[PDB]
């Protein structure tokens, strides 16, 4: 066994009846101290490690001309300034095995920490070393935490994207099936997570060109879809993550749903598409009435109508379809659709419960389509409009497919520097480079939506972690309280930042002037509601930070309607499970798993204390199943009041609970404003 | 002599240890002070005494932790725990 | 554990 | 059971120890009488019936247009004088269950034999009324047979494509692969066979962009192929049918073959495509020595060498491939290869065996491209170029893909009219109107290739019912000597129509200049050795036609020099499977396989006799499998030298012959210049 | 049955 691991299995050798917690940074310190300076490649200087790396294929040599020598000397000075140290193994361990550079053997390491960031800010900047070192001095206190995709692969060469999701609408036809399959390929090739929206696709038994009774359905393009990502599975690094998503009024729903049955034949089953379902108001309002609802053929609504059933509000053409002869469907029970979605859920973890009219009643960007799915994680809520592809040698009519260039805030970081406004202004300009920076020639509706759209996603992380480390009960009002604030600061900041980017150049985000911002219906409860602390202790820890007033918000409201916005979206909270480890830091809004995370990494087991984790704080590190899910719904629903995007929502449930307590915490989700559910986790 | 109930209302252990405590406030409670503190309310005091699991039973004396319990007991169990303190 | 909805669970 | 069935089932039912042949008449008889006349839709007059079939958007009206009604119905009434009729209920049966139109409720029958011949006939007439007269007559004889495709879909708007084939060669990109899945679906819903070279693809373990062991082979892309036709199943009224082929020095040869064992697990295993392996001369010189033999990675090749694997000569490339250190192989072993590929065969049937340097051997355009790959049915071989489909708005390199233009001699009624050149000559020009009006947007080298190639399939069929109806046994030399002077006039008119339409058009096909024709390479074996029959027997079946001699040869070489030649392929031996039974002949070229087919439909065993069979001729009729294969490679081969494209050869094995009397067949068939070798069909 | 080539099997 390593002397670091050993020294990281001694966490739960209890002495005296407690935790041996100091032995974490004993052990971090031999990881470094026998492997890491052991296996890390020096040069005499700086110049010789940037030549060696730009020349043998490492880095860019694009995003480094940008800089005289002596800025970027200064940048990684600034960066080593910090001397900053891990505060666990796993940490460092992640960090070294993830995202470090190593040469091509992958034998020694090519990058420190102070490295990679260095480099991650240099890329950031373009060109301006101020901006660099602030980037640094952002990075280096581990206030913001760019995307996996991004920290890995920021001014590499050996690099694919740096967008970690792609969500795609698949029009009902075989040119549009067959592009939508290549471009999950060559996505999935590009690294990043492709989310797929099949509710346009036409139903199963349907006609194809006067063939009547043709189509396989939405299930056989799953298949396809599968089969594409197996083999576009970035050669086995990480297995090709794709997701489907169909609307609950789809009449493939339940063959949609039953892919994931583990009785399923492996004709019908799909392995690696993640499958999502939305769900309208108009689903919740017949399960709650009992009444026997229809699921609707897509194509004759098409035929009918000229509009794709999902482009339809459910709420107001439900009762139309019904009434309409032309309009095939097929009678189902919302009820047991609905108890079926929690045994799926508890069984396998599926769906993802998107709930579209939470999404489009507080969407900023309704005029430009509304919200019909989310991404892989859940979180990426954004307007998108389907593609036409035509026959070879014709124009095809391209439209808007999502990229969401993810960033995380580490709240606990945030806070304890008093930098809200500085940390989400320069996360914001980080994540609008990114997206700039970012063009993608196979996907056209993807890279037209990357220019048009401009939409960044912001998230944060360690808000449990924070709050336990403060003395505050996730469950508790006073979290909900500082989650209210903190989100609220948050979203003031990104929206003026963004003001602020569209003010500089002039320009804003394509139908800028058709959204909620444009008319200022976004800002009303901004400009009515005072989203300060109620709480003293809550208010104590924005003390030296100005809250955003109803003044400000006002203030901010007028400059975003002279100015606009550069951003239709810029708030999206991620799951972020992989960068959680090295910014040590909780994962997501998330509240923990595990207090002590059990991992294998070989033949040796490492214990993860939570971050911050000790005796006097044991019992406010709360374990996610262990809470109530209705308070973690009030709380994810507080946040989500100051995030325009979706929140990975993950429920936590327990063995004991059934499939209408799962049923429950869905419809009290709904309730709340939950936009989307991410995953049904059982102990 | 007080013996300290560390417990919460999600834990199982906690549900089964309760009428083992009514019936030991029963038969010593004339020597016996009983005192339940839910961990999930007051964090302070469970950090405090450095509770890590529940239900945790403390013995104080006086003020001081004399003897610690992890996890279920037996009536008889807790009965010869608390009676090396009286 | 499949536990049929009963009503009053859309209410809170 | 129906009165029609019933007086089938009579057929084997023997009295005075003789099969009642006899009463398949009857059956005939009983069953236009008792069904179809019935189940008939009958019109007052033609002009109703063409009005109701083109309104209600049975037929097309832009062929029924270039002809007026007076034309059209002297056309029918051509079809009608002939008074054809069906002497077996199975021809009947075949035609009015699968080609005859019916109506949308399939409740009647809309389409007699007489009229789905005079579509077809005003169909490739093309507005001229004395060549569909002409047409008519060739088809009502049953003389010529258009395809299962080109017969069916004739004049009709609920249709697919004429096209039986596609052969599409797939470049070493993840571009050309989704091109490659995208054209097979858009072709595979036309309803046309797809055949796919998978042997650019580079094998598992490959580099993909510098990054070391990232493919995973041919096989991910025959998964992909795979679902893609499974998905394209043309509403499962006929399977989506594909078939991959890779050569055999191909390192992911082995796992090609891999799939088709039935021992295979399902993460390999595929289903609905058909393989096939390419076997240049090179491989069966190494299994004749019992030396080791390399399968090549072709992307090293590809890098080192800047040409393709299967762009490069084996015989003369193969040791510098094994001395070229940067060119990456496995020593295998090509006697364990061959016994693979028997056992494979034996086992399944599959793959198909390609002899490919007997194919190049006499390929008149390796100028163009040298055939490295066959079509489904393992018959069609033709010269194909790669399309480097490039990244999305980037200009794509468009090259070459096959298409089946078939169409089949019924070798009996050809022979008993004393009209090969007739029958030659209005069958080419029917394939060349049926190829000119192939317009395929979706697919753009097939496109292509069809209007620069022009290629077409003239194939033969009843070939054994002839020799069989005629007194020669199949294996006879007699029957050998017939096919050489059969199969050398049907050549020798086929090129001489293809010279004729050149004259007429002014053009030829595309890069003809380079081909054997124009040097005079092809006319050598024609101008040097005389195919007058050497049997007294065979010469007087020949009687009243006019055998071309060696003068007539080097005429039609002169002719061909001075003017070109229209199509670049024009003969292939189709296998003529569910249509030989319309046109009361045994399938393609191949020996029957059962003298009495026994054959289930619905609840009822239908028996048919193949035509012609009687006490006299019973023993002439001998089965396939009866037969000596080593003598049906001599008759096919001497088919096989007056088919510039290939042969449909299909072997029929005994239970008892092991896989090294399957390996001795196909090694007999390399030593006799047989091309291809399409099944093992095992009794 | 799976009986293996001879040297003899590639002449004929
Ligand atoms: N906990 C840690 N986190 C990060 N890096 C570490 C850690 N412990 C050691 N290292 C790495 O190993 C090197 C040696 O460790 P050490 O703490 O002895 O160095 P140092 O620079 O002398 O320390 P100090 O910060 O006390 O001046 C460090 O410079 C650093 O690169
Ligand atoms: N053996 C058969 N093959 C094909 N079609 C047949 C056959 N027998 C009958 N038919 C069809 O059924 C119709 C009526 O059958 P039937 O034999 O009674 O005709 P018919 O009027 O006596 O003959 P013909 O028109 O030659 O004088 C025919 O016109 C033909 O269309
Ligand atoms: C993207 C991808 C490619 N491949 C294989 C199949 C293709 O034939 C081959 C070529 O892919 P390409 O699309 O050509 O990838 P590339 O151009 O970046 O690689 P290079 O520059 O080295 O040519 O890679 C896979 O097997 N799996 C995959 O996920
Ligand atoms: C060709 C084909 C289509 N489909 C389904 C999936 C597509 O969403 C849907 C659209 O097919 P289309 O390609 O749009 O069919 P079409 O354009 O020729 O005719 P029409 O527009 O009238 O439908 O058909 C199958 O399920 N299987 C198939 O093989
Ligand atoms: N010398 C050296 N410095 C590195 C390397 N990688 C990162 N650095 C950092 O980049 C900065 C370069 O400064 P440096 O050239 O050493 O200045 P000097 O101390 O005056 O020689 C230092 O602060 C290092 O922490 C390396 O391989 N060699
Ligand atoms: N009347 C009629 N003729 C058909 C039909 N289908 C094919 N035909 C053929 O088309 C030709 C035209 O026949 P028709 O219009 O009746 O000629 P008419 O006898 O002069 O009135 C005939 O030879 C028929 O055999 C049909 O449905 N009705
Ligand atoms: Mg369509
Ligand atoms: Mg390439």
């Amino acid at each position: 066994v390593p002397k670091w691991i050993q020294l990281n299995n001694e966490i739960m050798i209890q002495k005296d009846g407690k935790f041996q917690f100091d032995k974490d940074k004993e052990a971090v310190h031999s990881y470094f101290v026998d492997y890491i300076n052991q296996n890390t490649v020096f040069f005499h200087n700086l110049k010789e490690k940037l030549d060696y790396l730009v020349e043998n294929q490492y880095y860019e040599e694009e995003f480094l001309s940008l800089y005289s020598f002596e800025d970027i000397k200064e940048v990684f000075k600034t960066a080593y300034a910090k001397k900053f140290r891990f505060p666990s193994f796993m940490s460092a361990f992640k960090f070294y095995n993830d995202y470090a550079l190593k040469t091509n053997d992958k034998k020694k390491i090519l990058e420190r920490y102070e490295d990679r960031i260095s480099i991650v800010a240099l890329f950031f900047a373009n060109g301006d070393t101020e901006k660099a070192k602030e980037y640094v001095n952002l990075m280096i206190n581990q206030e913001y935490q760019p995307s996996t995709p991004t920290f890995l692969n920021a001014g590499r060469k050996r690099r694919g994207e740096l967008v970690s999701c792609f969500l795609l609408e698949v029009n009902d036809s075989l040119n549009d099936i067959s592009r939508a399959i290549d471009i999950s390929m060559q996505l999935s090739k590009l690294g990043g997570g492709v989310s797929l929206n099949l509710s346009k696709l036409r139903a199963k038994g349907e006609a194809i060109k006067d063939v009547e009774n043709a189509t396989k359905g939405v299930v056989g393009v799953m298949k396809l879809l599968d089969n594409a990502f197996r083999y576009a599975d970035q050669m086995g690094q990480r297995q090709g993550s794709g997701a489907a998503y169909l609307n609950i009024f789809h009449r493939d729903i339940n063959d949609f749903l039953d892919t994931k049955k583990i009785s399923a034949d492996e004709d019908v089953r799909v392995k690696t598409l993640s499958i999502g379902v939305v769900i309208p108001d108009k689903f919740v309002e017949l399960a709650r009435e009992d009444k026997a609802a229809y699921v609707f053929y897509p194509h004759t609504i098409y035929k009918e109508y000229g509009q794709h059933m999902d482009e339809m509000d459910m709420n107001e053409m439900y009762d139309k379809f019904v009434d309409n002869p032309r309009v095939k469907k097929e009678k189902i029970n919302p009820r047991k659709l609905l108890e079926k979605l929690a045994m799926l859920r508890s069984e396998s973890g599926y769906p993802y419960i998107m709930f579209q009219d939470n999404v489009n009643k507080v969407h900023a960007n309704n005029h430009i389509s509304k919200v019909k799915f989310s991404n892989l994680c859940s979180e990426v809520l954004q307007a998108s409009q389907v593609s036409s592809y035509t026959d070879y040698d014709e124009e095809d009519e391209i439209g808007l497919d999502i990229s969401c260039n993810l960033g995380s805030l580490n709240i606990l970081n945030v806070m304890e520097h008093k930098s809200i406004e500085k940390t989400v202004k320069l996360a914001t300009d980080s994540l609008t480079h990114v997206s700039e920076t970012t063009d993608i020639r196979n996907a056209p509706a993807v890279r037209r939506a990357n220019k048009a759209m401009k939409s960044i996603g912001l998230g944060a992380m360690n808000l449990h972690g924070y709050l336990a480390q403060n003395g505050i009960a996730y469950e508790s009002p006073e979290a909900r309280d500082f989650a209210n604030t903190f989100f609220m600061m948050v979203n003031f900041y990104s929206i003026q930042r963004s003001a602020e980017i569209a003010k500089e150049k002039g320009e804003t985000f394509d139908q800028y002037e058709g959204s909620t911002y444009a008319t200022g219906e976004y800002f009303d409860k901004y400009v009515s509601t005072d989203f300060s602390p109620k709480y003293e202790k809550i208010a104590n820890l924005f003390e030296g930070m100005h809250i955003p007033t109803t003044e400000d918000w006002k203030k901010l409201k007028a400059f975003v309607a002279e100015h606009g916005m550069y951003h239709s979206y810029r708030l999206c909270i991620a799951p972020t499970g992989s960068i959680s480890y090295v910014q040590s830091s909780t994962a997501s809004v998330m509240p923990i798993m595990e207090r002590i995370e059990e991992r294998t990494y070989g033949n040796s087991k490492t214990y993860y204390p939570m971050p911050g984790l000790a005796s006097n704080n044991w019992f406010f590190y709360k374990e996610a199943y262990d809470m109530d899910m209705f308070k973690v719904v009030d709380m994810i629903a507080t946040i989500q009041q100051h995030i325009d995007q979706g929140i990975s929502f993950t429920l936590f449930l327990k063995d004991t609970m059934t499939t209408r307590d799962l049923n429950r915490i869905d419809l009290y989700a709904h309730h709340r404003g939950i936009k989307t559910i991410y995953y049904a986790r059982t102990k | 002599v007080v013996l300290a109930d560390f417990w919460a209302p999600w834990c199982g252990p906690c549900k089964m240890i309760a009428p083992v405590l009514e019936e030991l406030d029963q038969e010593m409670g004339d020597k016996l002070k009983i005192v339940k503190i839910d961990v999930d309310e007051n964090q302070e005091t469970a950090g405090k005494y450095g509770v890590m699991s529940i239900p945790t039973l403390l013995v104080l004396k006086d003020g001081e932790v004399v003897e610690t319990s992890v996890g279920f007991k037996p009536k008889e169990a807790l009965q010869e725990l608390v009676n090396k303190h009286l | 554990t499949v536990e049929p909805l009963k009503d009053d669970d859309f209410y809170f």
